[PDB]
């Protein structure tokens, strides 16, 4: 509707409050964080699209300084390059997966930089 | 409210943390790329992610240590390598920190290297036209961050590669690695300019190039396959390149001296070694964009730019006498060049140039036979210009096939249609080479093999074919490496040596993804025994030099014919070469 | 002390050749008395906690129906760099006419100067790409390219190769596998010059792989 | 006509066959064309007897014929505008395992250690 008024069009084939939005924000985060053997990947992909279009859709962008602390952020930089979770072809969540989180992150900061 | 620094603080913590194999390069490469590329790639974009110094000598480290780095990766490498350049640090420049250590050439040697042990199909070790932009973009970015600052750090460190790489065991010799970004790297450094640069590296380089070309020319093929770019133009740029570096005259104590007044050329005049290979060089190559045109401006510029005409007598007579001698139309034309003023011919008589000239006559003369036809062939010819030789011999396979192979030896069968070969060939599976024997009844100075495959589907063209001769008949013997003719409609194997041969072997290979060969026709030309350059490396050529001597400027012919006189069988000679057609 | 040392890489043979050396009573009490199995037990724990499952759960199937290797060719679009005679979309197309070949489906020529040409294909959407089909004329087979470099990006954007360009002359078919699927939007294939030919003749060009669903 | 079991008639000299295996192990850019009459020599060398050790004692000791058979079969061949396959060809492989299999069976008798 906003745009006949693309990045996640691999699944297709309003003004929000900020403190309610930053709080499923990081809440989401954390349940990033915590995914292991019984949550998938397709979980993860759309969690992602929803985390960029929160992100995105809220006036003020929401930045990742008050999303994510120190520990967080290095948890999501091993978990995205470090070959603790990245080695051989079962690298995490597939390449699918690793190319919705740089699509994700990649929109954070494109909204962060507006 | 910028998280900009916390994440500096974690990439610089994986950058340290990744030493121990902890985290995968190619995926920490191409993810601080894509994050850093969000303010479409460009040269000039500013990654937005500031690095750090260690974080950059630990990447660079790990990367010179890491071997079969893939071209997918290195394309990669350049692209970060270009950033890096991009970049700014917080009060050195981080270009002067890239191009200081020497992990930078350690990482740039295993690129340019072209290894690939990964690569069973080592067929082209080009890297592509992307590559080469990439990494001449990144080579112009580090000229425009060093130029300011310090050019002399940078085109040492360029000298540097090049002469580690041009050394023995190196990519230009072994003729392994990129070629596109070789040639692309070298006209990159045909621009740059070496003003400050230390006279022991530039020194290292010459001596190496000199010995990799001279090695490469007066060892070069027996063969060649005639259809762009190839390595000639590697060859007639990298002279380019010495012709410019000789123009560079050098100011100051000859040590990290160039200064934009001796010159250079008076250096590379003392090594006795560089004048011996390039003389050598231009010894066996013919007369007419080629190597030897290429040669003769190299000389014609250290001729120009040297000061004294001494140093120019000095090698020349030397590489004559120690030479029997090479005389080819290059060096002719070369002494006859050197020997124009006045000065020049007073200086050759004074330290004993014609003697030793008409020595070389009297010892050639007596060395050569004429090689021309005399009257006897002429009148004995007729008592019984290539012409073909094909269909006077006859044809075997040492293996039995559906048809024989006669066909092909027709000199011209019917090529209109091509319904579905004049000849055919099937392969077993265990089998990859067939040879078709063609032997002639009497041995010929053959010169040239033509093989035309099937014109109408030339997918059972072969693959590769090897040509061998024999002279006998029986000491079977191969000619050089089998030529690649996948692909080719028209087959010409010409010889630089024509070679008296009476049988003739064509090992043709399996064709890439058929089974089947189909031939139309094999020529073979030559000349029998009675069916510019051959006069210049006889005694024409120092026949010359004498009347170039005695005529080109007549003050001086006088004393100087006076020490040319008394030298033994002068006289007779001369008139004996006056009564010879030649 | 290899699969303490490697988290640790374990495949097939890898898995076979440990239950060979474990066939005896002796190897089963000599790996329990210097602490095999709890460091075994250690190794499922970290890997269960590492790596998350790949399968495709319930959600993709009942998302995939509300909106086996197929062709995506024909939806995605064609160009060149340079300007050529014809265009190159009818190398897009699933399966044309091959039954004459009567000159070629699209022909390219070449200047003097230059000896590479790339046909872009940019997709609508990036796919899985798995392998790579190049079919030159059939008829004559001269104007096929003398080599190919595929290239591919995911972002469509960001131009980069693939490995080095691989020798197709004398080839009637050429497929080029991927040992890794790649996901890319983009595909370069950057053509050589033939050996002894001015001009090239292509067929069609597929390109097979799959989906994020499919 | 070429054989492996053919006896040449011209005996040479431990001298001279050093000499000329030092003189071609410091010949670089050797052609294949050169490469197989190497071979057919060396296979020559080992069909002689000399005029009380083996030839084939005196060809394996000194690390010549290594450097020789080193240049032999890296293939550099800087010549090469078209190094295309680095193979030498069924011939010059037959010639060399008929060399190697001449060493072996004049070494087999006297001391396989050092072949």
């Amino acid at each position: 509707v906003e745009d006949e008024a693309n990045q996640w069009s691999f699944i297709n084939n309003f003004t929000l409050a900020h403190e309610r939005c930053i709080s499923v924000v990081q809440k989401l985060v954390l349940f990033l964080l915590s995914m292991d053997f019984t949550c998938h990947a397709d979980l993860l992909l759309f969690v992602c699209k929803v985390l960029a279009r929160i992100a995105n859709a809220t006036r003020p962008t929401i930045h990742l300084c008050e999303i994510v602390n120190e520990p967080q952020l290095e948890r999501l930089l091993l978990l995205l390059v470090g070959t603790d979770f990245n080695r051989g072809d079962i690298s995490w969540g597939g390449a699918w997966a690793q190319y919705s989180l740089t699509c994700m992150l990649q929109d954070i900061l494109a909204g962060e930089l507006l | 409210l910028s998280s900009v620094p916390m994440l500096n603080v974690c990439f610089n913590k994986l950058f340290s943390m990744l030493q121990v194999h902890h985290v995968q390069l190619e995926s920490l490469l191409q993810l601080w790329l894509t994050l850093s590329l969000n303010s479409l790639y460009n040269a000039n974009r500013i990654p937005v992610i500031s690095l750090n110094q260690a974080s950059i000598t630990s990447f660079l480290t790990v990367l010179a240590w890491y071997p079969n780095t893939l071209l997918r990766t290195w394309c990669l490498v350049l692209h970060s390598l270009t950033l890096m350049t991009n970049m700014q640090l917080n009060q050195e420049s981080t270009a002067h920190l890239l191009v200081s250590d020497p992990n930078l050439i350690h990482v740039l040697v295993k690129f340019l290297s072209g290894t690939s042990p990964h690569g069973t199909n080592q067929h082209s070790p080009q890297v592509g036209p992307t590559a080469t932009q990439a990494m001449q973009e990144f080579l112009t970015r580090l000229q425009v961050h060093l130029s300011s600052t310090c050019p002399q750090i940078f085109s040492e460190f360029l000298l540097k590669l090049i002469h580690i790489l041009s050394t023995e065991r190196g990519a230009f010799q072994t003729g392994q690695g990129p070629l596109d970004a070789q040639v692309k790297l070298l006209e990159f450094t045909l621009e740059q300019n070496f003003e400050v640069v230390s006279v022991s590296t530039i020194s290292a380089v010459i001596e190496s190039v000199t010995f990799l070309v001279h090695h490469y020319i007066t060892c070069s093929d027996k063969v060649m396959s005639r259809s762009e770019m190839t390595r000639d133009q590697l060859m007639f740029d990298l002279l380019k390149l010495v012709n410019i570096l000789v123009q560079l005259p050098l100011s100051g104590n000859r040590e990290y001296s160039a200064r934009v007044p001796a010159y250079v050329a008076d250096l590379v005049l003392a090594n006795q070694q560089i004048m011996s290979q390039i003389l050598s060089a231009l010894g066996l190559c013919n007369s007419s964009i080629s190597v030897g045109d290429g040669l003769f401006t190299i000389l014609t510029t250290l001729s120009k730019k040297a000061s004294t005409v001494h140093m120019m007598l000095q090698p020349i007579l030397t590489y004559m006498a120690c030479g029997t001698c090479q005389l080819s139309e290059p060096l002719l034309w070369f002494i006859l060049r050197v020997l124009d003023t006045s000065d020049a011919l007073k200086a050759f008589h004074d330290m004993g140039g014609v003697q030793l000239i008409c020595n070389n006559m009297v010892t050639s003369t007596r060395a050569i036979v004429n090689t021309a036809r005399s009257m006897v062939s002429t009148i004995m010819k007729f008592l019984d210009g290539i012409h073909n030789f094909a269909p006077l011999g006859t044809i075997t396979s040492s293996s039995p096939t559906a048809q024989p192979a006669e066909v092909l030896l027709q000199a011209t069968p019917p090529h209109r249609r091509a319904r579905s070969a004049a000849w055919s060939y099937i392969f077993l599976p265990e089998e990859a080479w067939c040879d078709l024997t063609i032997h002639l009844p009497a041995a010929v100075l053959l010169k040239e093999i033509h093989i035309q495959p099937h014109l109408a589907s030339l997918a059972t063209c072969p693959s590769s074919v090897s040509v061998e001769v024999s002279a006998d008949g029986v000491n079977m013997l191969p000619l050089s490496t089998p030529v690649v003719t996948s692909g080719l409609t028209y087959i010409k194997i010409q010889l630089v040596k024509a070679e008296v041969a009476s049988a003739v072997c064509l090992r043709l290979h399996r064709p890439r993804d058929a089974s089947t060969l189909g031939l139309s026709q094999i020529k073979l030309l030559g000349l029998t025994a009675f069916g510019e350059d051959q006069v210049s490396k006889t005694s024409i050529g120092w026949l010359r030099l004498l009347h170039h001597c005695l005529t080109h400027i007549s003050d001086l012919e006088g004393m100087m014919a006076s020490a040319a006189a008394p030298t033994a069988n002068l006289l007779q000679t001369c008139a004996a070469l006056l009564m010879s057609p030649y």
